[PDB]
């Protein structure tokens, strides 16, 4: 069993989902270093039955602003897949409303399950 | 294009860092050990604290939604920078533990 703190981690994106900052709770959960997602698409990690449905909350989450995912499977560093949900915030220039990064809350819901 | 240089953070409601990206250090000079525990409103300018802890009072109000808020913070070489602050409150729905804060700080221009 693991408190809430330990099941979150923070990501940032581009506005193409490419990683661009990683806090490193994620390693305990499913392996990765930050510095190895960086400049790879969140979408290298969906399982493929995820795939289109992320495809279109991503379109979602672009288009209104802040989009909670549904549940969906996300790959780990030595196989398998976990269980997570994202809550994804777009952040914006106010001047223009020119989109800037995506904020990801990532929370787990399961083990590693392979 | 030129990357904004900017970081995030995690607060309690009351303002206190609770959580520092290391991307900090690029942004206001800062090692992130100096910006924990402390209340962001300590490295704001004073005409601007009281606006930004108005914000961090308004933005549990406003059903996860962002807030924005620009104001000028004293870097780790005492001078000010604009940072553009967006911030919004999370909490695990699967719990009822309380509300936290989550910031990306950019410096920006005021021009």
């Amino acid at each position: 069993f693991k408190g809430l703190d330990s099941k979150t981690f923070l990501s940032e994106h581009s506005m193409d989902m490419k990683f661009t900052y990683c806090d490193d709770r994620i390693t305990e959960l499913i392996g990765y270093h930050p510095e190895e997602l960086l400049g790879r698409s969140a979408y290298e990690f969906y399982h493929a039955l995820d795939s289109e449905n992320m495809t279109k909350s991503h379109q979602n989450l672009c288009t209104k602003g802040q989009v909670v995912s549904g549940q969906y499977r996300m790959l780990a560093k030595h196989g398998g897949y976990v269980w997570l949900e994202t809550q994804g915030t777009v952040i914006y220039n106010p001047r223009n409303l020119q989109p800037q990064c995506i904020m990801c809350v990532n929370y787990v819901l399961s083990e590693i399950e392979k | 294009v030129c990357q904004p240089t900017r970081f995030i953070s995690r607060h309690n409601i009351e303002g206190i860092f609770t959580f520092v990206d290391h991307r900090c250090v690029a942004t206001v000079g800062y090692q992130p050990q100096e910006l924990l525990g402390k209340n962001i409103v300590e490295f704001c300018h004073p005409e601007d604290q009281q606006l930004l802890r108005d914000s961090f009072q308004q933005v549990v109000k406003l059903k996860g939604q962002v807030l924005s808020v620009m104001f000028r913070f004293r870097s780790k070489n005492q001078e000010w920078l604009w940072m553009r602050t967006s911030s919004f409150t999370f909490q695990n729905p699967y719990s009822d533990e309380i509300e936290y804060i989550i910031c990306t700080n950019t410096n920006v221009k005021n021009s």
